[PDB]
RNA sequence: UUCCGUUAACGAACGAGACCUCAGCCUGCUAACUAGCUAUGCGGAGCCCUCCGCAGCUAGCUUCUUAGAGGGACUAUC
RNA sequence: UGUAUUCAACGAGUAUAUAGCCUUGGCCGACAGGCCCGGGUAAUCUUGGAAUUUCAUCGUGAUGGGGAUAGAUCAUUGCAAUUGGUCUUCAACGAGGAAUGCCUAGUAAGCGCGAGUCAUCACUCGCGUUGACUACGUCCCUGCCCUUUGUACACACCG
């Protein structure tokens, strides 16, 4: 039926994948980019293609998918590193601890620890 | 800016608004439909017109198609006066020059070629839309580029790099001193077209269709997919189917009013 | 208005009394009612859309039987034209509102299938009606002194101590004993 | 003679799957929902016409 | 066995799809005396107008037929 | 049955011997058939290309539906009799038991045309015309595919 043959996908998910700088979201833009960015005999594979590419700009538009890579958030890095806060996390005070600990620190462990609680 | 009026006669997305310079009430809108209109109907092409203009005299017509060709009509009677062919790949752009005795088109195929109007002799130099100074030429190109040419030997004059996103088309001044660019990066870089060095920039946030100039407020709108903005030259915004994009603004010769070409064909004039 | 059967049948008079068989007849005088039950368009595309179909197209269209008359529409709505005049003439009607009469008098209401009695689709009990006013006509017709437009109008009439009254007598009695 | 509106459709039943079992409710009374079945072709939002409206049904028949 | 995914499997070959022919749309292009359309001129009948036939080595055109390059549809929008 | 309107596509068509093919037109012949003028080795010439549709005699009768079957007769094809013209003859047949086959849209069904077959004689392959009912669901039957399961089958349940 309407379902995407592998070759398709595949083209649409690479042609995404190297050249997602200019693409745009209108089909005729996307059929008229691949004609020369890349080779397909039939005229009506290329429609294909195009149409699917469009529907994957409509997808990643929202947000990022399973499929393309490359500049590895959608466009751009340094997502993540940037979580640092300036003070860490972990606390050191008063840190959780329980009966058992407390046994467990009167054991080998020192039980005059700066995080020591009674709780 | 407030709401004028809305129009339904349109059935897909009209590209490009143009207005006599005579301020006469014969504009002639270009579109992707297959048709144009008079605000009479074209329909001579056979494929997706891009680009239309009006001559000097504003008894004419002149219209590019995606099928790779351009013509120049009679509006009185919806005829062609005549045909220019020769661009293999969709022509892009369309424009007259300084006499409106050449016309200057761009299209897909890396190149611009300028066109007698009644002469038989053509010459040639993806071009993004083009705007003649009213004597140098302004062109987009495909490398987030803008190059500006000589009109004396058809030589190339300088180019502008400092666009961090594609041009998708061209602004000059009234006056012809002035160039203006923008696209996906969103900051619209104006520059002189005297010393052709980087003026300064102004921020919309995402591609302009059209770049219009205030022929008599001095002043810059552009139709942003967020929202249309206007800057006076304090470099300052001093306007608002689940997607909805712009094609095209014109701004009118009084300067009182403005047009736009939307893409479901609901033409806005703002006053 | 400005559109009448063949100029001569006004459509703003007929009513149907019923509110279960309204949609799927076109009988309403606002549009679908057409200067003739003779064209060329396509009905059987897509599921209901025989609904929107004149109903004198569907009577026109279920005369053109046995296999000796199907490709002959042309006779079919001659024929309907003859008897829709004798029906006029005679009962001083509009021959709509006798063929809407006839339709809303001629349907079954009630089948049993798989033996269980269960009622019918009002889609199926007007086409089912209509069958069954041409093949009755076409059984009074067959080796008689009558023509077609004769025992079709005798048929309209009686069915506004009829063929298709009977039929669905005896369908509603099968029905109604299971 | 209790016309009934069908309210919704449960796929086609049956050893053809000729019947079509379907919900619906009086327009007399609508509060009153049944099930039952119908011949032919049926959609939602039509009227149906009825003789006895006592009889039930049962759910995918 | 078309795909997305799940995954002790990974990466691949056929088949399917892809492909080719014809039809369906183009008042867009190419150009037609072994194909046509219109006007005019002449002759035919009841100046004009209704009207049939014949020429005008270009009256003009390819809308109507022919045949080629192309476009159009891709499920895009709701 | 008899008058009178009239709308298609596909393809095919010569050895020029007078002339083997397509045949135009004129003449003769009730029709079947014959002579003359000739064109086309082809978008040129054939190629100017039926059911249906106004009108009427039938009149429900195995009747002008039907024409099986026969006799008399003329001519074409062929070396040598196949077919086609005229009249006469006018059988069964008044929707067909068990069973049974095709088909979902310009399709089924109805009507013709061309080609193959060919010295002469039309079933198959295409072409066009008129043009609908229902369904748009299902595995009930007839099968096909996949998964689980059972097996004493493996020529594989016609085991
Ligand atoms: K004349
Ligand atoms: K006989
Ligand atoms: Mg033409
Ligand atoms: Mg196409
Ligand atoms: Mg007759
Ligand atoms: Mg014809
Ligand atoms: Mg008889
Ligand atoms: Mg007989
Ligand atoms: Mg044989």
């Amino acid at each position: 039926g309407r379902v995407r043959t592998k070759t398709v996908k595949k083209t649409s998910r690479q042609v995404i994948e190297k050249y997602y700088s200019r693409m745009t979201l209108d089909f005729h833009t996307n059929k008229k980019v691949l004609e020369e960015v890349s080779i397909l005999q039939s005229k009506r594979l290329r429609n294909k293609v195009a149409g699917f590419t469009t529907h994957l700009m409509r997808r990643i538009q929202r947000g990022p998918v399973r499929g393309i890579s490359l500049k590895l958030q959608e466009e751009e890095r340094e997502r993540r590193m940037d979580f640092v806060p300036e003070k860490s996390a972990l606390e050191v005070d008063e840190i959780r601890v329980d009966k058992e600990t407390m046994d467990m620190l009167a054991f080998l462990g020192m039980a005059d620890l700066p995080g020591v609680e009674r709780a | 800016l407030a709401l004028v009026g809305t129009m339904r006669g349109h059935n897909d997305v009209v590209t490009a608004i143009a207005a006599p310079i005579d301020n006469s009430p014969y504009i002639v809108s270009g579109s992707r439909d297959k048709s144009l209109l008079v605000w009479r109907r074209l329909t001579g092409h056979g494929h997706f017109v891009q680009d239309v203009v009006i001559s000097s005299d504003g008894q004419f017509a002149l219209s590019g198609s995606w099928d790779g060709e351009l013509r120049l009509w009679d509006l009185s009677t919806g005829l062609t006066t005549r045909r220019f062919v020769g661009h293999t790949k969709d022509v892009i752009s369309v424009a007259f020059s300084v006499d409106n005795r050449q016309i200057v088109s761009a299209s897909r195929d890396n190149t611009i070629k300028l066109w007698n109007t009644l002469g038989e002799c053509k010459y040639t130099i993806w071009v993004s839309c083009v705007r003649f100074s009213p004597p140098t030429i302004v062109s987009g190109s495909w490398d987030k580029t803008v190059k500006v040419w000589n009109l004396t030997n058809c030589k190339l004059r300088s180019t502008l790099a400092g666009h961090g996103g594609y041009v998708n088309a061209v602004a000059v001044s009234p006056d012809g001193s002035l160039c203006a660019s923008g696209g996906k990066d969103g900051v619209t870089l104006l520059w002189d077209l005297s010393e052709g060095k980087r003026l300064y920039q102004l921020e919309a946030g995402s591609i302009i269709h059209a770049l219009c100039f205030s022929p008599n407020r001095y002043w810059l709108c552009a139709a942003t997919e967020e929202s249309v903005k206007i800057w006076d030259l304090s470099k300052h915004v001093v306007l608002k189917n689940q997607m909805l994009y712009c094609t095209s603004l014109s701004w009118s010769a009084d300067g009182s009013t403005l047009y736009t070409g939307y893409t479901d064909g609901t033409i806005r004039v703002f006053k | 208005g400005d559109v009448k059967l063949f100029n001569r049948w006004t459509f703003e008079d007929v009513q149907v009394s019923d509110i279960s068989l309204n949609d799927y007849l076109a009988v309403t005088s606002m549009k679908h009612y057409t200067f003739l039950p003779h064209s060329a368009g396509r009905y059987s595309a897509k599921r209901f859309r025989k609904a929107q179909c004149p109903i004198i197209e569907r009577l026109t269209n279920s005369l053109m039987m046995h296999g000796r008359n199907n490709g002959k529409k042309i006779m079919a709505v001659r024929i309907i034209k003859h008897t829709m005049e004798i029906i006029h003439l005679l009962t001083d009607a509009n021959p709509i509102q006798i063929i809407v009469d006839a339709i809303i008098n001629s349907g079954p209401r009630e089948d049993a299938t798989r033996r269980q009695a269960v009622d019918i689709s009002p889609l199926r009990r007007v086409n089912q009606a209509i069958y069954l006013l041409t093949t009755g006509a076409r059984e009074s017709a067959f080796r008689n002194v009558k023509t077609i437009a004769e025992c079709l109008a005798d048929e309209l009439i009686n069915a506004a101590n009829s063929y298709a009254i009977k039929k669905k007598d005896e369908i509603e009695r099968v029905a109604k004993a299971n | 003679v209790k016309l009934a509106v069908v309210v919704k459709v449960m796929g086609r039943t049956g050893s053809r799957g000729q019947v079509t079992q379907v919900r619906v409710k009086f327009l007399d009374d609508q509060n009153r929902l049944i099930m039952r079945n119908v011949k032919g072709p049926v959609r939602e939002g039509d009227i149906l016409t009825l003789l006895e409206s006592e009889r039930e049904a049962r759910r995918l028949r």
